């Protein structure tokens, strides 16, 4: 979880 | 792009610009490789978690412009799309590895000032460059902070960063097809690149043959110019035998 | 194309092909010493 870790896409 | 500046007329003419057809809005950057073939980030084109999913139909590539806004009348070239190519194994749901895709131009762009292509490395110039310390070009017409857009394309040149730094920032399962850049907290010198940022080139020149080769390309990260923080790349060298699969087999 | 791209990929009309150079490609050169 790229999202759950704080992942941010840009 | 975050603590960057203002781009140069024709300073990067393979800086092409992802747009939507409707809403007319911009989604991301990308380059030009060929006068058919243009590289961007798959999550441009393709990512669920925002019920992302566009076809070659939504969009269009708008090529060799300087202003964000502006209808660059001589200047820019509106161009369609033939086919889009997301990489096989472009994994979004956990650390976005081979975050990269192909677009191929309904029809071939005509070079000029504005308009030409960027050069993509070979091996031999991928161990030369890519080293920590090293400075990359990444440009782009997205966020001036974390958390407004330019009135111009943006620049700014950072450091690649050392693999253990890269793993260190992050929890995210950082893979062998990504690299990060971007300047150390105890460096103080900042610049990084941010939404509206992804697709858009990380370019270095060669001091051998004086050409620029894109060695990323503007994936990801947590925030935007946050210290302690890396800008996460797609390693473009790392994932040519695709690039070169998927071109000689739909076009050129 | 691809691998080391174009042809003449790499050197850009208003630059490199003039031989005058930006406001900042020198930083890079000087990050590789």
């Amino acid at each position: 979880d790229f999202l759950a870790e704080g992942g941010g896409v840009r | 792009i975050v603590e960057g500046s203002d781009a140069e007329i024709g300073m990067s003419p393979w800086q092409v610009m992802l747009f939507r057809k409707s809403p007319q809005e911009l989604l991301c950057g990308a380059s030009l490789i060929s006068d058919r073939w243009v590289l961007t980030a798959a999550h441009c084109l393709l990512y669920p978690p925002w019920d992302k999913n566009f076809t070659e139909n939504d969009l269009l590539v708008r090529i060799g412009k300087h202003s964000r806004t502006r209808y660059e009348r001589n200047i820019e070239k509106i161009s369609m799309l033939e086919k889009i190519y997301i990489h096989p194994r472009y994994n979004w749901r956990e650390n976005l590895d081979r975050d990269i895709a192909l677009m191929k131009l309904k029809k071939p762009v005509a070079f000029s000032d504005y308009i030409h292509p960027v050069c993509l490395p070979d091996r031999e110039t991928a161990a030369s460059l890519l080293q920590a310390g090293y400075k990359g070009r990444v440009t782009g017409w997205g966020n001036l902070k974390e958390t407004g857009q330019p009135s111009v394309l943006q620049v700014v040149n950072l450091p690649i960063v050392e693999r253990p730094v890269c793993k260190d920032s992050t929890r995210i399962r950082i893979t062998d097809n990504m690299f990060c850049a971007g300047y150390k907290p105890d460096e103080g010198k900042r610049g990084d690149a941010c939404e509206g940022d992804a697709g858009g080139p990380f370019v270095m020149k060669s001091p051998f043959n004086n050409r620029w080769y894109q060695m990323g390309i503007v994936s990801w990260g947590e925030g935007c110019d946050r210290d302690g923080k890396y800008g996460f790349y797609t390693h473009v060298f790392r994932l040519k035998k695709w690039i070169q699969k998927v071109i000689d087999q739909f076009g050129e | 194309t691809f691998g080391s791209g174009e042809a003449d990929c790499g050197l850009r009309p208003l630059f490199e092909k003039k031989s005058l150079e930006d406001k900042t490609e020198r930083e890079l050169l000087e990050s590789y010493i």
